[PDB]
DNA sequence: TATAATGGGAGCTGTCACGGATGCA
DNA sequence: TGCATCCGTGAGTGCAG
């Protein structure tokens, strides 16, 4: 939850925050290949008793030395009104940091 | 044993073809589907090799205890994937091709090696003259 | 030097036929199949079989290849050989070995005949994936369709009936090379079909249009979403060597990561851990810790439910299923003071 | 002739007589590499020096292969070789679009013309026909190897770009000698801006301690464990991740 | 420059449809093929020198 | 307006042929939502 | 390049520098461990992280590159032993 | 699968200097 | 034989891009 306490419930970080390197700035999940968890794996969670999660963090951090104030955030979905963009894409997120 | 040389030599088209896992029939890449590789084709697996380590391309064998079988199925070996970028495939020509290097190399190689000067060598390769192996007595103009 | 004008040149050598002879060589062809079947079924050996010996010899030895389908080798052994068992016939019978061999001969210098038909028409099909010359011998090859099928009786000119096949097989090359990722030949069709309709929306609207405004227009069965993904798979893939720059010291592909090959933490990250459990079998019990170092694999896995575990393990079926649990229950409680575990999960 | 009951010959003869490399795989096939030293040197005697300057370079050819054991024949392909996938890959970029390299349309061009021409043959066709086949057949290969090298340069539809052919891959100050075996990119390394300290000793340097934390990684992952500001060294990583 | 080119391309491709596909019942709606001169443009912007 | 060289036919429309980008009061565009600029170009001129 | 967290060329002039002073072994640092010896590279950050010397190390995998592709032109590239018997540098992966 | 149709189309420009291989008085 | 004349091959580094 520290690595979170900056997201809104959907993911992106709110208006006015301050981001520094390693903080995701728009968390988004993708799903796991035909390596969905090999024997070495499957069973290092068979002792955590929490099975192979099919989803991963795919998020959208801050590269190394850079940083600053979230300024503003444009959601692009479709299915929303005005938009449409390129084959294949749901939806695109820009974060603006000052 | 430890390298101590490199040696480069030309290729005779049966060497070529001992290198080759694969006369690759198809021009084709992937399918426009499945996005995997099409068979008999540029990608396919049978020639080159597992696209994933130790792992058929069907779903038949699927980890290291195998390793070597080519399976009945799909027919790819279970290896290393690291191998899709050391076997060659090969294509056989119908009819064979000069490699462009020993024509156009001027002063050209086969070109010297024939006494044939260089824009005889073209024409006879890019078919603008023919080339006479045996006359059988033929005569032109008042010439054999 | 320049490998068109060099075959319209080629072309411009053989000349164009007229009427008579439009008719003399169709005729010819035609009749020449009957006699290679009357020819078949007097010696009954196979009309194709005959045909490629008729065809070997009209051309000369130049040319034989075991053609796929003949279930001989045709090497120059069997054309003698079966061009034997052939002059052997009564002259009323070995009649029409004359008949087959004027007929291939025909067959050329029909073929031959009418090249310039093709260019023109393959010239019309540029700018589509395939080269003038690439065209010119798809048009071709569908030429030699024609004749095969051509029917002088039926009085039409030659170019009429062969101006069919000839698009027929350019059409079939364009659609069936040109992408790099290949599609059936329909799926190439109905993509064309968006594309078309799309272009008279577009100059209907003013604008482009959206999914679907696609969708409605190109029918029923057709939604926004179908649309869509019809057009992710008609996307054509980028080159590797695009140039980035207006120099030319970058590849758009030297900006491209290679996810394949593990990187050189992971490749030390899994070496640790296959071992840091190997340092948890071998700290409360070694034979719990391989039948349960069996209910999966160190390398390749090993693992299904019920079968094998009551083969060869020495203990009982639902017995191996309990060590199982207490194999697991000890290093639970094995892996709360060799706590260097938590972190493989990320 | 069975209308006018004829037997018709045309003067013509049965020669032999060939276009392209199979004409020339065969009078390379028919070199015996001896012979030829022994005429050539039995030339190398010869005055007026540009004949006996010929006979060298000719001679030095010859004496190339016999000294090696190439057969000249072999300056010709019946089988061309082709490249592991992985040299010349396809792949996925972000935007789930693909990436390929040039040569697998070098090389899809080719075996769409060896392929028409395996049929082309076997369906029995004209010279003029069968003649096109093969040229554009040798136009192909020169390509994959050295496209540009001979007359046009194979350009995708679209754009006057050469596909880059091995050759171009092996060679210039972009090939595969220069830019990745005379000197590669490098691990542990970095870049800033310079800033003069005259405080330093002759044996000395200012590296930003960022800097340093990257280059040292492993090592400071070890010494992060040597001492206990981590357990283990995978999640010392985790530490330095976020700042 | 760019925009003569395009019109260019147009050009080959009306005539093109003029003497194929049926000389009478033909519009200037249907005879021109606006992309040629859209991507002409197009190209000019995004990626001249 | 399309013309029948023999008949003497008469179309008329006027047909979408695309969007031309325009230049906003500074002298720049925008494309693909970045704006650019596009730097005269110097070369000999036409003549003999 | 800083946004796809690039490496630093090494180039020819480079190399030249480090072959000046005679660095054997750092300069075939910069050329396999440290670029693309894809083993010994990941033999090494296992030999940090483990607080043991690094590996000396194998053939640069770019090395292979350049055999195959001279393969593909139909020119066979061999490794060879002193006794001029060849070297597989492909680990059998390429014979069959 | 059948009116008839029978030889392309775009060049691209303002470098240079050397070395080798070829043509020609 | 000696000398035009054409064809092919070169034309700095790293970084931002
Ligand atoms: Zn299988």
């Amino acid at each position: 939850e520290a690595a979170l306490r900056d997201l809104d419930e959907e993911g992106v970080v709110r208006i006015g925050a301050e981001v520094k390197p390693g903080d995701i700035l728009v968390g988004r999940t993708s799903f796991k290949g035909e390596s969905e968890p090999t024997p070495e794996e499957r069973l290092l969670r068979s002792i955590f008793g929490e099975k192979a999660r099919d989803v991963k963090d795919t998020s959208l951090r801050v590269p190394p030395g850079e940083g600053g104030i979230v300024v503003r955030t444009v959601r692009l979905r479709r299915g929303d009104p005005g938009v449409e963009l390129k084959p294949g894409v749901r939806e695109v997120v820009r974060v603006y940091v000052a | 044993k430890e390298v101590r040389k490199v040696r480069i030599a030309l290729a005779s088209p049966e060497k070529i073809r001992s290198w080759s896992y694969g006369e690759v029939e198809k021009p084709e890449t992937i399918n426009y589907r499945t996005l995997k590789p099409e068979r008999d084709g540029l990608f396919d697996e049978r020639i080159f090799g597992p696209i994933k380590d130790y792992e058929c391309a069907c779903g038949k064998y699927k980890r290291q205890r195998f390793e070597g079988k080519v399976c009945e199925r799909c027919g790819v070996e279970v290896t290393k994937s690291i191998v899709k970028r050391y076997r060659m495939g090969h294509i056989e020509l119908a009819t064979p091709a000069a490699h462009i290097w020993f024509v156009k190399d001027v002063p050209s190689k086969i070109g010297t090696l024939l006494d044939l000067s260089a824009t005889e060598l073209e024409q006879v390769l890019y078919f603008s003259k023919y080339i006479v192996l045996d006359p059988k007595g033929a005569i032109l103009n008042g010439v054999p | 030097s320049d490998p068109v004008r060099q075959y319209l040149h080629e072309i411009g050598q053989v000349p164009l036929l007229t009427l008579e002879e439009e008719v003399e060589l169709a005729r010819k062809v035609e009749e020449g199949m009957e006699a290679i079947k009357k020819l078949s079924e007097i010696t009954g050996l196979d009309p194709d079989l005959i045909r490629e010996v008729v065809r070997a010899k009209i051309l000369g030895s130049a040319r034989v290849r075991h053609i796929p389908g003949l279930k001989e080798t045709l090497d120059p052994k069997t054309v003698e050989e079966i061009d034997q068992k052939l002059k052997s016939l009564p002259k009323e019978h070995k009649r029409y070995l004359h008949i087959a061999r004027e007929g291939e001969a025909a067959r050329q210098h029909l073929i031959e005949a009418n090249l310039r038909l093709v260019v023109s028409i393959a010239k019309k099909y540029t700018g589509r994936g395939l080269s003038f010359l690439d065209l010119i011998q798809e048009g071709n090859q569908g030429l030699i369709r024609a004749v095969e099928k051509f029917e002088y009786k039926r009085r039409f000119k030659f170019s009429t009936y062969a101006t069919w096949w000839i698009r027929q097989a350019i059409n079939r090359a364009i659609a069936d090379q040109a992408r790099t990722i290949r599609i059936p030949v329909h799926m190439v069709e109905t993509i064309n079909k968006l594309s078309r309709t799309a272009r008279q929306l577009q100059q209907e609207l003013g604008r482009e249009p959206t999914y679907e405004e696609i969708a409605e227009a190109m029918g029923p069965g057709w939604d926004a979403k179908r649309v869509e993904e019809t057009l992710k798979i008609a996307q054509e893939p980028v080159s590797l060597e695009t140039p980035i720059g207006d120099e030319k010291d970058s590849f758009y592909g030297d900006f491209i990561p290679d996810e394949h090959l593990p990187s050189p933490v992971d490749a030390a990250t899994q070496s640790l851990l296959s071992e840091e459990l190997e340092k948890a079998l071998s700290k409360l019990s070694e034979r719990e810790a391989m039948v349960l170092k069996l209910r999966k694999g160190l390398i390749d896995g090993r693992e299904h439910t019920l079968e094998e575990v009551g083969a060869f393990f020495g203990v009982t079926r639902e017995r191996i299923r309990q060590i199982e649990n207490k194999a697991l229950r000890k290093l639970k409680y094995h892996e709360s003071r060799t706590r260097k575990l938590r972190d493989f999960l990320d | 002739d069975l209308v006018r009951n004829v037997v018709r010959v045309v003067e013509s003869y049965d020669i032999d007589a060939r276009m392209g490399a199979e004409a020339i795989q065969q009078l390379l096939k028919e070199l015996d590499l001896e012979a030829l030293e022994k005429e050539l040197l039995e030339e190398m005697k010869h005055p007026s020096r540009a004949r006996r300057a010929k006979a060298r370079k000719r001679l030095e050819v010859v004496r190339a292969f016999l000294d090696s054991g190439n057969r000249p024949e072999w300056m010709i392909l019946e089988a061309v070789p082709v490249l592991p996938p992985d040299l010349r890959p396809m792949v996925q970029v972000d935007g789930g679009r693909f990436a390929t390299s040039d040569l697998n349309d070098l090389y899809r061009r080719l075996i769409n013309r060896n392929n028409r021409l395996k049929k082309l043959l076997a369906q029995g066709a004209p010279e003029i026909i069968i003649r096109n086949e093969k040229r554009m057949l040798q136009e192909a290969v020169d390509a994959l190897l050295d496209n540009g090298r001979r007359g046009a340069p194979v350009t995708n539809p679209g754009s006057d770009r050469p596909l880059r052919s091995l050759t171009d891959i092996l060679s210039g100050k972009q090939g595969r000698f220069r830019q990745n075996l005379l000197g590669k990119r490098v691990d542990y390394s970095g870049r800033s801006v310079i800033v003069v300290g005259p405080q330093l000793k002759l044996h000395q340097c200012g590296l930003p301690k960022r800097m340093a934390l990257e280059l040292f990684k492993p090592f400071l992952l070890k010494k992060m464990e040597e001492k206990g500001i981590a357990p283990n060294v995978k999640a010392a990583r985790r530490m330095l991740e976020r700042q | 420059d760019q925009f003569r080119v395009g019109l260019a391309r147009l050009a080959r491709g009306v005539r093109e449809r003029m003497l194929m596909g049926s000389e009478d019942s033909l519009t200037p709606a249907k005879l021109v093929n606006s992309r040629p001169l859209e991507a002409a443009i197009r190209e000019f912007f995004s990626r001249s020198q | 307006q399309l013309i029948h060289k023999d008949t003497g036919l008469i179309k008329e429309d006027e047909v979408f042929l695309g969007h031309i980008p325009l230049m906003t009061e500074d002298g720049s565009f925008i494309i693909n939502g970045a704006d650019r600029v596009i730097v005269s170009q110097i070369h000999r001129s036409p003549g003999v | 390049g800083k946004a796809q967290f690039g490496g630093q060329r090494f180039g020819e002039m480079e190399v030249w520098a480090l072959e000046a002073y005679g660095a054997a072994h750092t300069l075939q640092e910069m050329l396999t461990l440290k670029s693309d010896d894809i083993e010994g590279r990941n033999a090494a950050y296992e030999a940090i992280i483990k607080g043991e010397d690094v590996p000396e190390p194998s053939v640069p995998e770019s090395f292979r590159v350049l055999v195959k592709e001279l393969q593909a032109l139909a020119l066979d590239v061999q490794t060879l032993d002193e006794k001029d018997n060849p070297v597989d540098i492909f680990e059998g992966l390429a014979s069959k």
